[PDB]
């Protein structure tokens, strides 16, 4: 049937999902996970949007305002918004799939919900797909993928102009900081292309 | 984060190899997530971080794909002009333009809310302001509007089978990061993908520029301009965090060099000798890269030159003879806590002392210290990432290559003296702290051993996990946070791929609210430190040959 969705678990508890269509299939992804990573998940959310010390308390406030202040919600929201259906069925089907599973869990907190969740004084919530989408945005991009240190290079150059003067201030600033470095060990050989 | 493929002429009882070590330090729950998906267009097997949609690690019967950071610059950073007279305007194209701002508030368990405002430019977020100048600082990002663009690519290349079909999705994909391809008929392929910025003439990408308007971007470069190449000529494609190609820019990150020094160099030396390799000595590369000291490779020739003429008996050539006896592998003895041989620690101290010497002498306060790590500085709960030649080492390197090395030197690091009288220096102290430390017997020096922890803490530094779940390893290991191997046309085995991966400390982090702990919970973080793995199932037969249990829903919208 179109309304099924198998899950396969290998020896070493891997979850394979077999499903017809890709709301149900990341639906399936969304379940499997809510099981293994509930919790871990969770708390990635908050980090990644900035609201950790909401249930972490006052230590967590620095780092919630870090987040914040590096990225624009809106824009990931109408970046969502102007998606196919296709591809918006796999953000709200993998939503949905882990909303299942928080249903039953916080339908049989005494036997399913994760101790960490007693421990740390919560209990999980819903999530919707701007949740998911920024599981990767505030990691693979926000995280890896946003490194400057501009402002600190140009602090260590005007440091280096002081001592030295501004010719070989930045004659130095280039010996510690190249652009380009012939000798640099490549991954493509210089036999294929520049 | 490191990668190897391995081409048709290159392997062995298969025609393509490809092994993946992504390194992001070492946590529990495990940092990525094992799973499968079989309908709707994809038929794979992998796992990937977070558990996004699409797998960062993972084939799908005729290809395979991964990833390593790949460091370029897709980052600047533009200087705003403000005035006093007008808060929240910026100067642009000779026009005041008003700034975007949110209100932020956050909410603090048992403690009280505190608000804020994020402001945001033509070229984007501000980071900070400095009323004095009358200027804010704005970090333009490439990649910004393409983030779900780039999520989706990751997801929809899993339905690629072919070199074609798959760089198109490589091409939508926008942060900076190294992608690899293998397939079932032995081709290898490799894109340094991303967004990158079209820059004005003349735009220095290592420092700030103004954002009134004249040094804005033109635009974005093509894909056609990213670093890419099919069935190199090399028979592989080898990549540890390195340049991709000749002449390609890095990050402006000061602390980050691609040189003559790189780590890289280790694994292309494993492989360049041997003309060929099987999948067992493809995945042997793991052991012996995790152990491998980065750094011997690069001093022990201005080592041994500079104590040839020294008497056999003085301390610092016995520390140099004992190196030069070593071969650069580090191993734990019986104790579960020492290093075998004493040659990491050596060269720690001796580089320490270098650096201050050199580089960080050059360098004026506060700045110095940024050059002023060997590479090595650890606790007793070990290394957090990968471990690398420090930006130091890599600044000094250049300089003991002197006319060799393309950088012209500026300052001579040696200040006006032989390196032959430094290196000396360097030697003595550190034969001074060591000696006072284990005696004046270098052969009964037992080390500290580095080890691994695998942290309840996020890489953000938040609580993935309760304290005690955190996990030791007696040893490091240089290596993927996981590491998979992909093996294409397995001249032995009946199935078109073979596939293998190993997710410590294993698929759940399930603790049930008695304390019970899953049976997958920790299943995996054996099998990691032995340098072992799992089979990976694609095939519907195969991943019911190995079921444990079974759910079935009706779900519906
Ligand atoms: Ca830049």
């Amino acid at each position: 049937p179109p309304t099924e969705v198998k899950i396969v678990r290998d020896e070493y508890g891997m979850p394979h999902i077999y499903a017809d269509d890709t709301y149900r299939l990341f639906y399936g992804y969304g379940y499997v996970v809510a099981q293994d990573r509930l919790f871990q998940m969770e708390m990635a959310r908050r980090s990644t949007q900035g609201t950790v010390s909401e249930v972490l308390g006052k230590a967590f406030v620095s780092f919630d305002k870090d987040i914040r202040q590096n990225y624009w919600p809106d824009s990931i929201r109408a970046q969502i918004a102007s998606l196919s259906a296709e591809d918006k069925s796999i953000l709200q089907g993998y939503a949905d799939g882990m909303n299942a599973w928080i249903d039953k869990v916080n339908a049989s907190p005494d036997k399913l919900l994760p101790q960490q969740f007693s421990t740390f004084g919560f209990k999980p919530k819903h999530w919707e797909p701007f949740d998911v989408a920024m599981i990767f945005v505030g990691t693979m991009a926000n995280r890896f993928s946003d490194s400057t240190s501009e402002i600190d290079n140009l602090a260590l150059l005007t440091a280096l102009k002081d001592k030295y003067g501004k010719q070989q201030g930045m004659a130095v600033f280039n010996q510690l900081k190249w652009l380009v470095n012939p000798s640099a060990p490549t991954t493509i050989a210089a036999r294929e292309s520049a | 984060c490191n990668m190897w493929v391995i081409g048709k002429n290159k392997a062995q009882d298969a025609k393509a190899i490809m092994v993946n070590g992504p390194q992001f330090g070492w946590y529990a729950p495990a940092y990525t997530y094992g799973i499968g998906l079989h309908g709707a267009g994809y038929d794979v097997t992998g796992n990937t971080p977070f558990a996004y949609p699409g797998l960062v690690f993972g084939h799908n019967g005729t290809i395979s794909w991964g990833s390593t950071a790949g460091f370029g610059d897709d980052v600047d950073i533009f200087a705003e002009k403000l005035s006093a007279e007008k808060p929240g305007y910026y100067q642009h194209n000779g026009e005041w333009v008003k700034m975007l701002s949110r209100k932020e508030t956050i909410a603090v368990k048992d403690g009280q809310p505190e608000t804020f405002t994020v402001w945001r430019t033509l070229h984007g977020n501000v980071i900070k302001t400095d009323t004095a100048t009358q200027t804010a600082y704005a970090k333009a990002r490439a990649w910004d509007g393409k983030e779900v663009a780039s999520l989706l690519a990751w997801t929809h290349q899993m339905k690629a089978k072919n070199w074609p079909e798959w760089t198109q999705q490589a091409a939508k994909q926008a942060l900076t990061i190294n992608w690899y391809y293998a397939d079932v008929n032995g081709n290898i392929g490799y894109v340094h993908t991303g967004a990158y910025p079209d820059r004005q003439p003349g735009h220095d990408p290592r420092l700030p520029v103004p954002g009134t308007g004249k040094w804005d971007w033109k635009g974005l470069l093509s894909f056609d301009l990213n670093p890419k190449v099919y069935n190199p000529q090399s028979g592989y494609i080898a990549n540890w965090n390195n340049s991709p190609q000749k002449d390609y820019p890095a990050s402006d990150l000061f602390a980050f060099l691609w040189g003559g020094a790189d780590r890289v160099t280790e694994i292309d030396t494993t492989l360049d000798k041997q003309p060929r390799f099987t999948a067992d000595q493809a995945w042997d590369v793991i052991r012996q890269t995790s152990r491998r000291d980065l750094n011997l490779r690069l001093f022990l020739p201005a080592l041994k030159d500079a104590t040839a003429n020294l008497a056999e008996n003085d301390p610092r050539r016995q520390l140099v003879d004992k190196l030069a006896s070593w071969d650069g592998e580090n191993l734990v003895n019986d104790d579960g806590k020492t290093y075998q041989q004493p040659g990491s620690a050596i060269l720690n101290a001796w580089l320490t002392s270098m650096l201050k010497r050199t580089v960080v002498a050059a360098v004026p306060a506060p700045f110095g210290k940024w050059y002023s790590a060997s590479g090595y500085e650890t606790t007793q709960d070990g290394p957090t990432g990968s471990l690398n030649i420090s930006v130091g080492a890599k600044i000094l390197y250049e300089a003991l290559q002197g006319d060799k090395s393309p950088i012209p030197q500026a300052v001579d690091l040696f200040g006006g003296k032989p390196q032959q009288e430094v290196i000396l220096a360097a030697l003595d102290d550190a034969w001074q702290t060591l000696s006072k430390r284990y005696g004046n017997d270098v052969t009964g020096w037992k080390t500290p051993a580095m080890a691994l922890t695998f942290r309840a803490n996020n890489f953000f530094g938040v609580p993935q996990a309760a304290a005690k779940e955190a996990r030791h390893q007696a040893e490091y290991q240089n290596r993927g946070t996981e590491n998979d191997m992909i093996v294409f046309s397995p001249t032995s085995g009946n199935r078109p791929v073979l596939a293998w991966d190993v997710v410590a400390p294993g698929q759940s982090g399930f603790i049930a609210p008695d304390g019970k702990a899953d049976k997958h919970y920790d299943d995996q973080l054996i099998m990691y430190e032995s340098f072992g793995r799992k089979s990976l199932w694609l095939t519907p037969q195969d991943v019911d040959e190995h079921k444990e249990s079974q759910e079935v829903l009706q779900v519906q919208r």
